[PDB]
Parts: structure tokens; C-alpha cells; sequence
């Protein structure tokens, strides 16, 4: 426990950099809008535990990470008078449980565990590679314009902030840690 | 008379039922209501036959000499591609199917003034 | 440490007996699914892979008792047990000379329209026959003697009773023991803890623990087909050939090239036989499904097996997959060429030229042409056009025939034990797997399966000349089968097994319950 | 770069071989994820929904490169080109091609031609002295196999979606 916890006051501050991103528009000194976020990890590790060393093992090429994981949960209508409006969308939880959702959804999988596998490895690749994997893939299997973040249908990486990053990922990692009783 | 002479494929729009283009009963079951298993047939030469076998084939002044193909057993090996395609083009005759060799013939022929 | 009253290092020749494939991740670029290879980069057989077929069959030996499984190959679980007593090392394959891995194709065909089925073609690469690894096996024993159960392992490697790697159903994976010696160390002593040092150990005679103990072979029922073909046999090579554009599989088997029909090819044709029967007397109709649904059908799914696949089916959590109860061997010719003769023939490039005196030296009658033509016989076909005749612009292809190659008997292996355990031991309910099972023989043998390339074009019909059944411990009320067959229609077996078996197929035709639902 | 009498050489040596393996592997199937690539290396081109040439024609020219396992087998395919190019209406199933006859030709025949295509630094992939030249020459035969595997794959699924619309 004394481990996992230094994880959650490590993940609490990914979670509450929200806190600079999401403002109220022309405050001074900028003041945070008030915004909720997550950050969550799900361990598979018996020792070693370090954040750092945990998000930039998925961090594989210098111009792409493979998480988006400080999430907001707050609703896209309270947020759209903040500067960073933008920004909390492509961060909104919604679009990770949307996609859990898709990788769920079925009397046989949508898209196969299968296929899941295929495209989470060519994620390590570089980005050309990796979206070689998907444009293989991106036709078979209709489900899939869901999950593209381009614009395009052709790439699982969305541009941000110069960096490319995914939530496909998160939604594998994810997929089984979104049960609820309702 | 000429050694060759055509028997007319009519055209099938329209054409319904057994004989009409239908999805085929394939392979899955036997089905209840159609008929399956072993016919036996007998085939008899009325004019002599020519099995050529073209491995065994000689040449001479680019002129070709063919014998007769032979089975292990050492008797003419009539094969069954030869009766089948026999059969097929007779059944499409008879039944007037799609013919299931057309070249591609999409060229204008040519031909003489006189 | 672990105290060790011997170490017995226990080590001989293991065999290919039939082409092995030990997976690695997978995928090669040459092949869809690729051999395990070490990091020298040479194949190998893991010793986790070798490790896990050994301690399989002691588990099928012991009748699933964990408690005596445990320990000798370890646990985690409980308290007082932890590491493996036998340990197993990595074995390199050294495969014969001039040979090489063979890639082997695959294909699934559609059961609706008897073609191909889309996407499903993918091939293998396989350890040609004969390839040899070394046994690698250390026991650590802390009581005296030797376990029996051990020694009944390596009777049953001796007997070449343990498959390894992957299609074990399929042809591939079975292994043969040879040259098994035994050293001890008595390390529990000053003149033994030397020995281990020094010394190199001292020999035990196998002949002598061999003579203590019977080997206890499972229950199987093993079926012989032999058979001639009465049209061209063959399954078409991977690729099109020069002077003759279809050209016969072969394989190595040692010092010479064979043909061969994979156990793929015989298991796959006695499954869709199978499952045809099965359908129709349901009436249940194949054309909706797709494939991998197709196949999944009664009783077949327990012979020949089903695909790995969990299902939530009642909020528990179940795998539909079983492994295939059947399994079939690759059946070779009995002519055999050496490597480089076959070489001949596939790179001939004139079929009256050049590819004469390959064929004469190919058949064995490398002087007399009208006899090589006997064995292999090349065809030339046409497609004739419709509304000119002569031949279709392209439509000139040529076939080896393999009109004389004689075959050897095709070996089917019925694991009753297997079936056993999927009906949860009801002895009653194998009637109709093995009523099922005869039926499929007796269209085998009735020309109703044909077999290999060119089924509706002039090939693949074969005579049966006799069924051998040959069980070992049957249960009584099946020992009946214990017989050879020369009539098609199963004459040979015992009426009053043939009514029984008609009874207990008749009544589950009646209800065609899933078998194995306890 | 280690020296070459260095004990451990023939360690290093196989350590090389992985990591050019991977990195050729992952370069074609990044030139294989676009047309115009596809179309320079082998002149292959999709042209609505036809292909150029059928994907029939592909795999038959694949097939006869599996045979390729070394630069001696070379003889093998452009065996196979020279019989095709030889059959008046074979050869015109690769018209419509961007030279495609030759471009499989030179692949095959020019030595330096597959490392020109997948133009990877191998300088950080490589650490025996001499090592570059060696492992080219012995991994040509593989880099081709691997490169026209990946080309005629993306070609395929790529004529999947032209087809699908
Ligand atoms: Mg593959
Ligand atoms: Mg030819």
C-alpha cells in the first residue's frame, strides 16, 4: 500500500495540471477554471514503481506518447467558456469510455481481441509505421473510424501540442476497470 | 456440309426456375427434396478415337507424331477431362446455360474489300 | 540448498518422427506462422515447451491427480513444495543433411461451396522427418530409487507415445526416444559429490528398471487405411512449375524426397464427410454461416476438434476450444527419389525435352521411358472456346500425374482416452462418436471421399482394400473393434456391435444433444 | 566498432543481425503504406478498381521469390521473368504497369538496388568493424523478400478499399 499510494500523490498531480491548462479567460494572475480530471494507472508490476520511468516506458519515440491519460470528467458544457476549452475536449473522459465502450461492443467482438493486439504493437513503432498497421486494417473492420482521432480515418494519433498522441491505449489499458452497478 | 455447325444459345433474361440463373444448392447437406450419389456409364467408340499423348510426342522436320496415351495398366487412358468437358458442353447445349468459355473477343475482326 | 539424495541425469536421442513446429511469436515474412529459434538464431525446442508435453502426459498417465504431478515437477502454490524436481533444458534441432525447414500450406474450404474460404490461407513452416534433438532431462531425488511414474514417461518416449509442439491432430509433432542412458550421482555422499565433479557419474542399465515395470498404454483406437489410388493422387505443390505447371507435394524424409498427402489434407476431408452426415440428418443447412461458424457443428466438435473460444455463455465464463480426440499422420509414397533427382524434375523446362530424362531417372527406369510414364505421367489440358472450339486464347495447361505411386497405409489415431474425458467418463455416450466415426470409414472406403487436387477434373479417388482396427485397452463393450476389415460396408464387424452402435446412434439422432454437456 | 580479431565478434555479429532484421522489417512496411512508393519500387499501381497488375500476377511473381534465399538463386527469378516476358499475352498483363518487368528485374539483379529502396542508417545498427558490408550481403536476399512481401501486402489492402467503394 505505502507504494501504490506515492502512485496515487504522483497521479493526483498529472490529474491537477488541469489546474493551468483550463483558466478563466483574461483572469490575473491566471486563475484555474474549475475543471475535474482523472489520472489512473493499473499497475502489472511487482517492483519498480516509479512514475517517471512508468509513462516515458510509453513514451516511445520523441515525437509520440501513447497516453492521454490526465482525463476531464467535467461535463463539455461547463467548460466551453474556459480558454483551453479545446484542450478539455480532447482530454474528456467521454471519449475514452466511448471508446471502451466500442472495443466491448459486439453475437462476436466488433473488433476482434485479435486485431486489438495487432495495433497495440505497431504503437511502439514509429508513427509511419504505426499508421502503415492501421491503413492495413482500417477498412476490415467499420468500427475502426471510430476510434481514428485524425480526421482522416487513417491514423490512431491525433497532433498535440507538436507531440502525437493516442487514446487507444488507454482504452485497452482501461477496458476492463469500467464495470458499474447501474 | 461444313464439319462444324452451331446450335443457337438463345438469351435467358427472363428465364425462371431450375433452368433460369438460381443460387446453388451447395455442399453443406444433402438436401430432402434433391438427388444425390453414383451413376454408372458405360461409353462405347462408334468411329475411332484419338487420345493423343503430347509427352510422348515426336518431332521431325517441326512435324509432330502423337501415340496413344496409356494407363500403369497398359490399356488407352481415356481421361476424365476429356468426358467431362464432352458432358459439360452437351449439358449447356441441351439445358442452354452461360457458355463457360468465351476469349476475350472484344476485338473488331477484320476483313477484305472486294 | 535442497537436499538431493541423487541427481540422475537422464539423456538419449529424441527423433522426429513426424514433422515438428514448435511456434515462436509468429510471423516471418517467408511463412504466417515461424519456428522457435534461440538466440544463436537456431531452432530449438525449448525445454518449457519439451517440459510441458512431459509433465501433459504424466498428468493423462495419473489421471489428472495433481497430488503426485506436483511432486515432481513443482508448485507454487503449496506451502511445502515450490521448484521442479526434473529440470529440462533447451535442445537444439540439428536437421539431416542437405535438408531444410519446409514451409507447408494451408487452406480452409468453404463447406458451402466446397472452395477456398476467404482469408483462410496461411502456411507453416515444419522440422523435416528425422530431425534430431538431445533428451536433456536432470532429476534431483530425495528418496531412493527412481519414481515409477518417471520411469513410465520415458517408457512412453521410448515408445514415442508423447507428441510436442503444435497440429499435434494434424500430422505433425510426434517424437521418438533413442540411446537412453541414465548416470546417478549419489550426491548425498563424499564419493558421490566428486563423482558430479570429477567422475562423470555411474551408469545405470535402463534394461534393468525397463524389466521392472509394464507400460501402460492409454486407451486409443488406431485405424489403418490401405489403400491405391484409382484416379491420380496428389496434392498440388505450393507453386506453379516450369515445364509442367502442377507438379505433386513431396517431402523429406531422410536421405530421400517422397510425395506426400498431409494429415492436414486426410484429417480435412474426413471432417467435412463427417459433418455433411451430421447436417443431414438434421437437415441443418450450411449457407448462412461463415466459416469458422460452419465448422462448428455436434460430435465433430469433440472428434475433430473446435477452435479456442472463451464465451460469458451464463455469466460464468467458458472456453468452447478442445483439442481434437482424432489425429491423422502424413501418408508418404512408397517411391522415394533422392533430393536432387526431384530437383530434376522441377526445374525441367521442356516436357518432351529436358523433362524426359528426369522422369526416367525420377520413376526408377532411367533407360525406358514407356515404363517412367507408368509412375508419372504428364497431361496437357485446353479450355476449348465455346462458339469456335479450337482453345481459349491462354487456356494450355500441363499436370504430373502421379498415375502409379503406390501409397502407404494412412494412419488415423483415435484417443478414447480424450473422448472419455470430454463425456466426463460415460463409456455410453462414445456409441455415437465411434458410430460417427464408422460411418466416415464407410464412405472412405465406398469412393465417397475423394482426396487431393483436382477432385472434379480426373484425380483423387482411392480404393480401400482394407480397414485395420487396432485398439489397446478399449473398454469392453467396445473391444468388439479389435479387428482388420476387407468389406467397404463393415460387414466384418460383429452384428450385434453394429446394432448396438445403430441403437445408440439412432437415439441420439433422435435428440442431438451437445454430447459433453454434463 | 569492435575490432576484428575481438573475441567477441561472432556475439556482436549476432546481435547485428537483429537489429537490422527488425529495422528492415519495420522500413517496408512503412513504404508499403503508400501508392506512390509501391508504384516506384515495383511499378505496381491501383487504377480505380482495377489492379495493375491482377493480384493473381503478384502472386505468382511472389511465389517464385520465395525461392530466392540467396544471390545465387537469383538465376531462379529472372528465370521466371525471361519466360514471362517471352509469352506475348503474359507479358501484356504488366502493361499498364510503371515499367514493372524491369523494375522486378534491376530488384533482382542490382545488388545495391534494395538497400537504395529502404534507405535506412544502419550506421546505429551495427558495431563489428567491416559489419555493414557483410551483413548486406548476407541479409540482401532476405531485405528483398521482405520488402516485396510488405509491397504487394499493402497493394492488397489498399485494392480492398478502392474495391469497397
Ligand atoms: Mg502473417
Ligand atoms: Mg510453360
Amino acid at each position: 500500500f505505502s507504494v501504490a499510494y506515492t502512485l496515487a500523490e504522483r497521479l493526483i498531480k498529472s490529474a491537477k495540471e488541469v489546474k493551468q491548462k483550463v483558466t478563466v479567460t483574461n483572469s490575473s494572475p491566471i486563475t484555474p477554471f474549475p475543471c475535474s480530471a482523472i489520472d489512473f494507472h493499473i499497475l502489472y508490476d511487482s517492483s519498480g514503481i516509479d512514475f517517471d520511468r512508468i509513462r516515458e516506458k510509453l513514451r516511445p519515440e520523441d515525437n509520440t506518447e501513447l497516453y492521454n491519460r490526465p482525463y476531464v470528467v467535467t461535463a463539455a458544457e461547463n467548460l466551453s467558456q474556459a480558454q483551453g476549452y479545446e484542450w478539455s475536449q480532447a482530454h474528456s473522459l467521454q471519449t475514452l469510455a466511448d471508446r471502451v465502450s466500442y472495443l466491448r461492443s459486439e453475437g462476436k467482438s466488433a473488433l476482434p481481441s485479435s486485431q486489438s493486439h495487432a495495433l497495440r504493437t505497431a504503437l511502439y513503432l514509429e508513427k509511419n509505421e504505426a499508421d502503415a498497421q492501421y491503413s492495413l486494417i482500417s477498412q476490415r473492420y467499420k468500427i475502426l473510424k471510430n476510434f481514428a482521432e485524425d480526421g482522416e480515418n487513417k491514423s490512431l494519433f491525433h497532433l498535440e501540442n507538436g507531440k502525437y498522441v493516442t487514446r487507444f491505449l488507454d482504452a485497452l489499458d482501461a477496458k476492463d476497470f469500467f464495470a458499474n452497478a447501474n | 456440309h461444313n464439319p462444324y455447325n452451331f446450335v443457337p444459345a438463345l438469351p435467358r433474361d427472363g428465364i425462371t426456375g431450375d433452368l433460369g440463373d438460381c443460387a446453388p444448392a451447395g455442399h453443406s447437406y444433402y438436401h430432402g427434396d434433391k438427388y444425390s450419389g453414383r451413376i454408372a456409364v458405360k461409353l462405347t467408340t462408334v468411329t475411332p478415337l484419338l487420345i493423343p499423348d503430347a509427352s510422348k510426342e515426336e518431332i521431325n522436320n517441326n512435324h509432330k507424331t502423337y501415340p496413344v496415351r496409356i494407363g500403369k495398366d497398359g490399356k488407352p487412358y481415356l481421361p476424365p477431362t476429356s468426358i467431362k468437358g464432352m458432358l459439360r458442353s452437351a449439358y449447356e447445349a441441351v439445358t442452354n446455360s452461360r457458355l463457360a468459355v468465351f476469349e476475350d473477343h472484344d476485338s473488331r475482326l477484320a476483313y477484305r474489300m472486294p | 540448498a535442497r537436499k538431493v539424495t541423487t541427481r540422475w541425469k537422464i539423456t538419449g536421442t529424441l527423433i522426429a518422427e513426424t514433422p515438428l513446429h514448435i511456434g515462436g511469436v509468429g510471423g516471418d515474412a517467408d511463412t504466417d506462422l515461424a519456428l522457435a529459434v534461440n538466440g544463436a538464431g537456431e531452432y530449438y525446442v525449448p525445454g518449457t515447451s519439451l517440459a510441458g508435453a512431459l509433465r501433459g502426459w504424466m498428468t493423462q498417465l495419473l489421471n489428472n491427480d495433481e497430488s503426485q504431478i506436483k511432486d515432481l515437477w513443482g508448485d507454487h502454490l503449496d506451502a511445502k513444495r515450490g521448484a521442479s524436481f526434473v529440470i529440462v533444458d533447451d535442445a537444439v534441432i540439428h536437421i539431416p543433411n542437405n535438408a531444410d525447414v519446409e514451409i507447408r500450406e494451408g487452406v480452409g474450404i468453404d463447406r458451402h461451396f466446397g472452395t477456398a474460404a476467404n482469408g483462410f490461407k496461411y502456411s507453416r513452416a515444419v522440422i523435416p522427418k528425422g530431425s534430431k534433438f538431445k533428451l536433456p532431462l536432470t532429476f534431483d531425488s530425495q528418496d531412493d530409487g527412481l519414481p515409477n511414474a518417471l520411469i513410465q514417461l520415458l517408457c512412453a518416449l521410448e515408445a514415442g507415445d508423447i507428441r510436442l509442439g503444435a497440429a499435434k491432430t494434424r500430422g505433425l509433432g510426434r517424437i521418438k526416444l533413442d540411446d537412453l542412458k541414465l548416470k546417478s550421482f549419489a550426491l548425498d555422499k563424499p564419493e558421490g559429490i566428486f563423482s558430479a565433479l570429477l567422475d562423470q557419474g555411474k551408469k545405470l542399465d535402463w534394461n534393468q528398471l525397463k524389466a521392472n515395470v509394464t507400460y501402460q498404454s492409454p486407451p486409443y483406437l488406431g485405424i489403418s487405411i490401405t489403400w491405391n489410388p484409382k484416379d491420380p493422387v496428389m496434392v498440388k505443390a505450393e507453386g506453379d512449375g516450369l515445364a509442367i505447371d502442377i507438379l505433386p507435394l513431396v517431402s523429406q524424409v531422410g536421405s530421400d524426397v517422397r510425395f506426400v498427402i498431409p494429415g492436414s489434407s486426410i484429417k480435412g476431408i474426413l471432417r467435412t464427410q463427417a459433418e455433411r452426415i451430421i447436417r443431414t440428418i438434421c437437415q441443418s443447412n450450411g449457407s448462412e454461416k461463415n466459416f469458422l461458424e460452419q465448422l462448428r457443428i455436434n460430435l465433430v466438435n469433440e472428434l475433430f476438434g473446435s477452435a479456442s473460444l472463451s464465451q460469458k455463455q451464463n455469466g460464468k465464463d467458458i472456453d468452447l476450444g478442445k483439442i481434437g480426440a482424432l489425429a491423422v499422420n502424413d501418408c508418404f509414397s512408397s517411391l522415394s527419389m533422392t533430393p536432387d533427382q526431384w530437383k530434376a524434375v522441377e526445374n525441367a523446362t521442356e516436357m518432351t525435352g529436358n523433362l524426359q530424362p528426369a522422369l526416367k531417372q525420377a520413376t526408377g527406369y532411367p533407360n525406358n521411358i514407356s515404363q517412367a510414364y507408368k509412375v508419372l505421367q504428364p497431361a496437357m489440358h485446353v479450355a476449348v472456346d465455346r462458339w469456335t472450339g479450337g482453345a481459349a486464347e491462354g487456356m494450355l495447361y500441363s499436370v504430373l500425374e502421379p498415375i502409379g505411386v503406390t501409397w502407404e497405409p494412412i494412419q488415423v489415431h483415435l484417443d478414447i482416452a480424450r473422448l472419455k474425458n470430454y463425456y466426463h467418463g460415460k463409456e455410453e455416450k462414445l456409441k455415437p462418436a465411434i458410430a460417427l466415426l464408422l460411418l466416415v470409414l464407410r464412405d472412405l472406403a465406398n469412393k465417397k471421399i475423394p482426396v487431393g487436387y483436382g477432385t472434379n477434373r480426373g484425380m483423387g479417388t482411392i480404393t480401400v482394400s482394407q480397414i485395420t482396427l487396432n485398439g489397446k485397452a478399449l473398454p469392453t463393450e467396445l473391444e468388439p473393434l479389435n479387428k482388420t476389415m476387407t468389406c467397404p460396408n463393415l460387414t466384418d464387424l460383429d452384428e450385434a456391435f453394429r446394432q448396438d452402435l445403430s441403437t445408440a446412434w439412432k437415439e441420439w439422432i433422435a435428440d442431438p444433444i451437445d454430447l459433453c454437456q454434463q | 566498432p569492435l575490432p576484428t580479431n575481438h573475441p567477441t565478434q561472432d556475439y556482436a555479429r549476432l546481435i547485428e543481425k537483429a537489429a537490422w532484421r527488425e529495422a528492415i522489417q519495420n522500413k517496408a512496411l512503412a513504404l508499403a503504406s503508400s501508392r506512390a512508393k509501391r508504384e516506384e519500387i515495383l511499378g505496381i499501381k491501383i487504377m480505380g478498381k482495377d489492379s495493375q497488375p491482377t493480384m493473381t500476377q503478384l502472386g505468382g511473381f511472389r511465389s517464385v521469390l520465395k525461392r530466392l534465399h540467396s544471390r545465387n538463386n537469383r538465376d531462379i527469378v529472372t528465370g521466371y521473368l525471361t519466360a514471362l516476358e517471352q509469352v506475348s499475352n503474359r507479358k501484356e498483363k504488366w502493361s499498364n504497369t510503371s515499367q514493372g518487368l524491369t523494375k522486378i528485374r534491376n530488384l533482382v539483379t542490382q545488388e545495391n538496388l534494395i538497400w537504395n529502396h529502404l534507405d535506412i542508417d544502419f550506421s546505429p545498427l551495427t558495431i563489428t568493424q567491416n559489419g555493414v558490408n557483410q551483413l548486406k550481403s548476407e541479409l540482401w536476399a532476405e531485405a528483398v523478400r521482405t520488402l516485396v512481401d510488405a509491397i504487394i501486402r499493402g497493394h492488397k489492402r489498399d485494392l480492398e478499399k478502392a474495391q469497397e467503394n
